[PDB]
């Protein structure tokens, strides 16, 4: 028996929102620790890890492990029939090829049953190091998916330059090119709002804009997001999810 | 640029089958 | 002579949008009493009765009953030209094969004149046997439409189920199930968010979701509306059209 | 379910020629 | 060396967005006195004209005389990566092919630069004789877009006639016809909501409606519009930029 | 209406060569 009660379901919502675009089909493991996804997208220039840890759920019951196929299509459109103030629970048996999902509306008084059917699945994951990275900016979300959004209308690709004082976001195109470049900022009167950076060592790597749009989708799940990136090895976009867990992308550079 | 990569040029690839 | 001054003319340009959808051209009986529609779509599978009484008129005159072949496309493109504050007239005469549309400003400043062509027409009107039903459920016009919508979704058809203390609402489809239970509410501090059933016996129905999210777009002519069920025979949707009358949609079941 | 009815077949239908 | 330093940067980006979709390239002449442009659009039917005059800008230095062959959709396209609160600087030079466009944000940490390509143009200048014109007239810039945006449901024409107390726009097709008539307001409390008529003698005139549909873009440029019409001659559609200059669009008629 | 118009039924064309 599987069973996650979780209060702020919306979160769940986001969460799909922001993979069913990237990657149709993934694998979801269940164990007493919470949840874990590990995915590439079908081009497998992009990988996904999902992480929704046991005490970020209201209540949480996983006896034994258990590996869900699961196409987010379809669980996507299944969390489309939730509200956002829905509580919503999961629910899953192990004979059982199939996931329960119960919405309660604040009423109380409306009550939504949905069973989604479980796929079989022939799937690739990776072994991720556990690393320290040259560069980690901390920079509001909001800023990054308007830069990538910005600097698609320039370019195809765009070249990240991390130096001790400010990150660079530049693109080039037939129609010429163009150049971002954010400042550290004094944060004697913020938090969120503000763009840190922690270097070892200055990189400059080029990325894919339309990997980094299909990343951007995430927004909703945190005010702030994070790039960590090392000499020519994938970054890492991780969008942390508050009281929960957290959602990493990783992208293979253009050497 | 030259060449764009891909993850498993990085990370080692184990494939998993999953029934359900 | 046919005039009727209406003040609230936004009305009738919901009333337009919740049919030149459904039904292309219909004919429009303007009789002392006020004006009737009555309209099956092209597949014949779902009807519209049109109800306007003539004291939810500002004023109103009809000497001698008229038959106006309409084709609401049209219609609808000229109401797509009036305001929703605008004061609405519609006038037309008997030797004259058009309808004349008047749309006044609240300045007063701005007026505006539109003559409407009017169509032949070859139609089936059908005989509707005045009955009692066996479930009779009151709800919230959103509550229902975003039902429809969210169950469209799940699959093409949904199974609505009336019992004495509650209605729900199923579907079915190669992706799994889905199924919304809503409660019947204690109206103890409301009266138009409640949700009330009357039942002389419990009904189980399937019906086309397509021909509701067709029907669901009459949501801003009343905050409320009526579900008609019997065993075996067309569901009843009913909005109704404040201090004016209202709009009745009828949709043949899958037996 | 089995057939998707359609409204003839539980009410009359009366054909009407409206000129205009 | 040509620089123009503008605080209120969104006036340009309106400037794009009310020029790119009907003319998709053109000359900016650059001088001392400004900004001037002209282009008629791929049919010769309409003509723009645009004037930003420097003391519109915060700052302004221009030496010699410059001839821009601008791509505007590549030109829109870089505007939009500009926000609205953004201080916007134009900056080019002589033997350089391109245009330098500066974003500032009000942070100040985040810094934009912008590399346009610019091209080669055969392009066709009118010469515009100053005249006076039969009628005059003043109404709001959304009334007028509205009208057009109606009127463009009926027919693919409209007529435009001017009297003395009050302007006429009429359409007809296919579907029947339609009147819009404006009465001239008492501006005893008010100043640009108003409608008012400057008449040497009644004008009547028809235009192209998708022409006029392109015009009404440029619309968030000022709360107010005038049309200028005179017997058998471009209509002249100006809107007027705030502290700046003008915008104005000339559409042949149909003798 | 009659006949669309166009611009150059009324203003003299000045051809111009710019280079960018």
């Amino acid at each position: 028996m599987f069973e996650a009660r979780l209060v702020q379901g919306s979160i769940l919502k986001k969460v799909l929102e922001a993979l069913k675009d990237l990657i149709n089909e993934a694998c979801w493991d269940i164990s007493s620790s919470g949840v874990n996804l590990q995915s590439m997208d079908s081009s497998h220039v992009s990988l996904v890890q999902l992480t929704l840890r046991s005490e970020g759920f209201d209540t949480y019951r996983c006896d034994r492990n258990l590996a869900m196929g699961v196409n987010l299509t379809s669980m996507s459109k299944i969390l489309k029939c939730a509200g956002n103030e829905d509580i919503i629970t999961l629910r899953a048996e192990d004979n059982a090829d199939t996931l329960a999902l119960v919405f309660e509306a604040p009423n109380q008084e409306k009550v939504s049953d949905y069973e989604m059917k479980l796929m079989d699945l022939d799937v690739e994951q990776l072994g991720i190091p556990e690393q320290e990275y040259s560069c980690v900016v901390k920079m509001p979300s909001g800023e990054f998916a308007r830069i990538c959004r910005d600097l698609s209308h320039i370019g195809d690709a765009v070249v990240i330059s991390c130096a001790k004082d400010g990150v660079k976001f530049s693109a080039s195109g037939e129609l010429g090119n163009g150049n971002i470049k954010l400042s550290q900022t004094s944060n004697v009167d913020k938090e969120e709002e503000a763009v840190t950076i922690e270097m070892n060592e200055p990189v400059q790597l080029t990325f894919a804009l339309r990997y980094l749009n299909f990343f951007t989708k995430a927004t909703p799940l945190s005010s702030t997001v994070t790039l960590s990136m090392s000499a020519d090895v994938p970054l890492v976009v991780e969008y942390k999810i508050a009281d929960m867990g957290h959602l990493k992308y990783y992208l293979a550079p253009k050497i | 640029k030259r060449r764009q990569t891909s993850m498993t040029d990085f990370f080692h690839s184990k494939r998993r089958l999953i029934f359900s």
